[PDB]
C-alpha cells in the first residue's frame, strides 16, 4: 500500500503519493464559508459570497474544523483516496507544540480512521532531499521562516530560531511600496496579483546600499508585468527592496534580527564542537528562498558574522519550493517505513 | 520499536567493511568483487567496523554521493544511514561522502583506492 504525503504549509497545501518526485496537487489553504465551506482554488473562485480563512497560522493549525475541512479537500477532491486505506504521512512545523501533534493524530485516526500515520518536521525532511544529515534549514515560507540545525538525523531543539516574517509580509510590502509609483492594491483578489509581481521580478541584491545607487542611475531595473486587466505595471528598485526585508525586517517595522544574524544565532546556540558542519551546510528551503541573488547574499552576510576560520556553504536545491514533500515521499517510500508509523490499533488501544 | 530491516540484522557484527548500495528505495548488498569501484549513477552506504583493544566495536557510516545520482538515492542514502546509527544505538559516526571530494579516511578503506564507473541503477522517482 502506497502512502500519501500531506505538507501542511499555511500558503498552500502540498499533496500527492510517495514515490513521486513532486506533490500531484498544490492548492491554497484557505477554507470559504457562505457570507457548507469551499477549500483552495474554489474558495477564491467564490469569494464574493463566502467569507476566507487560513486555518495554519504561521504553520501551527489554529482552526481545527477549518483543517479537517482541508484534508478531507485533500483525500476527496484532490488525491481521491480513501484515507482509511493508506499510511499517510504529515508534517508540522519545527517547534509545533506535542498538544498540536496529538490532536492531528486524534483526528487523523478518529475522524478518517488511517490506517498507519508518521508525522514529520518539515526541516528535517528537506535537510534529507538535500542528501544530508547533519545542517542548518532555512525553511523560509508563506507564514514563517525558521532557521533549524539538524545534527545525524534529528532537529537540535534548543536551537531552533522561529522567525513571523517570510512570504505573505513581503507580499504586504510589495502592496505598500507600490503607493509610491500610484498604485493602490489592497483587495484579496490585487494581493494574489502583487504576490505574482513579487515572485516574476524580485530579486536579492548583492549589496543592498550599492544597487540602490546603480539602480538610480538610469532605468535599466524597471521591469514591466501584464496585469489581468491586460494593464501594463513598471516595477524598479521595489523589485530588490521588497525582499531586502529579509534581511532589514525594520523596512517592515519589525524589531526582527534578519534572516543572516537568526542563522548565526542559531548556530551559536548548538556546542562548538559541530558548528563547523552547520556552516558549511545551510541548506535553504521553500518558496521564500526562491529569490534570485539569495545564495551569494546569504554567504556574505553569514561570512562576515561567522568567526573567520568558518567555511561558509549556503545550499541552494534547483526544487527547494517542494523540497519538504520530497522528503516526505523519498522516506515514506523506503523499506523501513512500515516500521516507522504508528497504527490505528495502537492509538486506539493507547 | 527499534526500526530494524534484514540487512541491518547483519550490519557491525565483526569488523570489517561493508557497502550497501541505494537500489529503488532499499538497502542492498555490494557484490564484495566490486568493492572500491562506484558508479558515478547512485549512492552508496558504508559501513567500516573496527575491533578497539578494550574488545568493543567502533563505527564509522560514511554514505557516498555520485556525480549523476538521483534525488531519490541520495536523499535515501542520509537516511538510511541515520537509520543504521539508530540501530547502533548512536555510537556511529557519520560522514557524507561527495564524489572526487572524499575524506582521505573514506578513500584508505580501499588498497585499490577509489575508481568511478558509468552508469548506475535506475531511479525510484
Ligand atoms: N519564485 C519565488 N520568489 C519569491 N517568493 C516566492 C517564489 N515562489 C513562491 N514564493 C513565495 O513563497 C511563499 C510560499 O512558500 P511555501 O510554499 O514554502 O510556504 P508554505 O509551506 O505554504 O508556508 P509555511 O511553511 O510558512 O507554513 C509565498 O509567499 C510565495 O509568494
Ligand atoms: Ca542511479
Ligand atoms: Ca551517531
Amino acid at each position: 500500500v502506497q502512502a500519501l504525503v500531506v505538507d501542511n504549509g499555511s500558503g498552500n497545501v502540498k499533496a500527492g503519493v510517495a514515490g513521486d518526485d513532486a506533490p500531484r496537487s498544490v492548492f491554497p489553504s484557505i477554507v470559504g464559508r457562505p457570507k457548507d465551506a469551499f477549500v483552495g482554488d474554489e474558495a477564491q473562485t467564490k469569494r464574493g459570497i463566502l467569507t476566507l480563512k487560513y486555518p495554519i497560522e504561521h504553520g501551527i493549525v489554529t482552526n481545527w474544523d477549518d483543517m479537517e475541512k482541508i484534508w478531507h479537500h485533500t483525500f476527496y477532491n484532490e488525491l481521491r483516496a480513501a484515507p482509511e486505506e493508506h499510511p499517510v504521512l504529515l508534517t508540522e512545523a519545527p517547534l509545533n507544540p506535542k498538544g498540536n501533534r496529538e490532536r492531528m493524530t486524534q483526528i487523523m485516526f478518529e475522524s478518517f480512521n488511517v490506517p498507519a500515520m508518521y508525522v514529520a518536521i518539515q526541516a528535517v525532511l528537506s535537510l534529507y532531499s538535500s542528501g544530508r544529515t547533519t545542517g542548518i534549514v532555512l525553511d523560509s515560507g508563506d507564514g514563517v521562516s525558521h532557521t533549524v540545525p539538524i545534527y545525524e538525523g534529528y532537529a537540535l531543539p534548543h536551537a531552533i530560531m522561529r522567525l513571523d516574517l517570510a512570504g505573505r509580509d513581503l507580499t504586504e510590502y510589495l502592496m505598500k511600496i507600490l503607493h509610491e509609483r500610484g498604485y493602490g492594491f489592497s483587495t484579496s483578489a490585487e494581493k494574489e496579483i502583487v504576490r505574482d509581481i513579487k515572485e516574476k521580478l524580485c530579486y536579492i541584491a548583492l549589496n543592498f546600499d550599492e544597487e540602490m545607487k546603480t539602480s538610480e542611475q538610469s532605468s535599466d531595473i524597471e521591469k514591466s508585468y501584464e496585469l489581468p486587466d491586460g494593464n501594463i505595471i513598471t516595477v524598479g528598485n521595489e523589485r530588490f527592496r521588497c525582499p531586502e526585508a529579509l534581511f532589514q525586517p525594520s523596512f517592515l517595522g519589525k524589531e526582527a534580527a534578519g534572516i543572516h544574524t537568526t542563522t548565526f544565532n542559531s548556530i551559536k546556540k548548538c556546542d562548538v564542537d559541530i558548528r563547523k558542519d552547520l556552516y558549511g551546510n545551510i541548506v535553504l528551503s521553500g518558496g521564500t528562498t526562491m529569490y534570485e541573488g539569495i545564495g551569494e547574499r546569504l554567504t556574505r552576510d553569514i561570512t562576515t558574522l561567522a568567526p573567520s576560520t568558518m567555511k561558509i556553504k549556503v545550499v541552494a536545491p534547483p526544487e527547494r519550493k517542494y523540497s519538504v514533500w520530497i522528503g516526505g515521499s523519498i522516506l515514506s517510500s523506503l523499506s523501513t517505513f512500515q516500521q516507522m508509523w504508528i497504527t490505528k490499533e495502537e492509538y486506539d488501544e493507547s | 520499536m527499534v526500526v530494524e530491516h534484514p540487512e541491518f540484522l547483519k550490519a557491525g557484527k565483526e569488523p570489517g567493511l561493508q557497502i550497501w548500495r541505494v537500489e529503488k528505495f532499499d538497502l542492498v548488498p555490494v557484490p564484495p568483487n566490486l568493492y572500491g569501484d562506484f558508479f558515478t549513477g547512485d549512492a552508496y552506504v558504508i559501513l567500516k567496523t573496527v575491533q578497539l583493544r578494550n574488545g568493543n566495536l567502533q563505527y564509522d557510516l560514511h554514505y557516498w554521493l555520485g556525480n549523476e545520482c538521483s534525488q531519490d538515492e541520495s536523499g535515501a542514502a542520509a537516511i538510511f544511514t541515520v537509520q543504521l546509527d539508530d540501530y547502533l544505538n548512536g555510537r556511529a559516526v557519520q560522514h557524507r561522502e561527495v564524489q572526487g571530494f572524499e575524506s582521505s579516511t573514506f578513500s584508505g578503506y580501499f588498497k585499490s583506492g577509489l575508481k568511478y564507473k558509468k552508469g548506475g541503477v535506475a531511479s525510484g522517482f
